[PDB]
């Protein structure tokens, strides 16, 4: 084995699995998903004695069931339900990489409302809703509302988080530290406008979000991480095992 | 956060 030496020993046999996923979305004003997909990777961190033969099992039939469009593995994976079998490197390594497009959980729904007021004002109401278990918290949420180029100033009201009008970036950035599943939040903004060439209307860019959630948007669930070392005297159940899911936004846009 | 895997 070229990726794992042979005399490794640990008194505390332990492994940590990380399911890191980026969820991407393009949503129309009318609520139709124009496009969506998840890119994920499973990173393993293992401190296991010997030369352990592990078995990684997730919800892959294709309750819980998820379809994987494609995927790639780490050389230690012995290709041929049908699950993954390997003798892992020590420390941290990427066990697998995959893509999903079906039955994706969109953690956030963005509902924008724009009203034009003569030529001097723009009235914007943006509502965000968390689509996930209430016991789970999202963190690092940011909602970004683009403002026209002829913006003389912006007034915003948001009961949750903090918001800042950023003239340089031509946008209103609303930041929220945490937000539990199944909740709603809104921001209101009055965009004061300057005079401009009338003919050239404004091509309204999408409202976009940034967030981090503790579950895999693709629906992936680790079922087991079986450890077997034929020689040494530690069995599967002696191993201390942890899993962590960190699903984050990629391009997550809502057309207004 | 990390969760135990049975």
């Amino acid at each position: 084995i070229g990726w794992r030496r042979e005399g490794i020993k640990y008194r505390r046999n332990e492994l940590f699995l990380d399911v890191l996923e980026s969820v991407n979305l393009l949503m129309s004003p009318q609520g139709q998903v124009l496009s969506a997909h998840v890119s994920g990777r499973v990173v393993m961190k293992s401190y296991l004695s010997g030369m352990p033969e592990c078995k990684f099992g997730m919800n892959d039939k294709i309750k819980q069931s998820i379809a994987i469009d494609d995927c790639t593995f780490h050389q230690c994976v012995r290709l041929s339900e049908r699950s993954i079998s390997f003798i892992p490197p020590d420390g941290e390594f990427e066990l697998m990489r995959y893509r999903t497009t079906k039955d994706i959980i969109l953690p956030f729904r963005v509902i924008p409302l724009v009203r034009e007021v003569g030529r001097t004002k723009l009235e914007v109401k943006v509502v965000i809703k968390s689509n996930f278990k209430p016991s789970l918290l999202a963190q690092k949420i940011e909602v970004r509302i683009p403002t026209p180029l002829n913006t003389s100033g912006v007034q915003v009201i948001c009961m949750k988080g903090k918001a800042k009008y950023k003239a340089s970036e031509n946008a209103i950035v609303w930041k929220i530290k945490r937000m539990a599943g199944m909740k709603e939040s809104q921001i209101s903004a009055e965009i004061e406008l300057l005079p401009t060439n009338d003919k050239k209307k404004w091509a309204r860019p999408p409202i976009s979000m940034n967030f981090e959630v503790p579950f895999a948007p693709s629906g992936l669930k680790v079922r087991y991480l079986k450890v077997f070392e034929p020689k040494l005297n530690y069995s599967d159940h002696d191993v201390i095992k942890w899993v962590r899911y960190i699903g984050r936004s990629g391009i997550y846009e809502t057309r207004c | 956060f990390y969760r135990a895997l049975m």
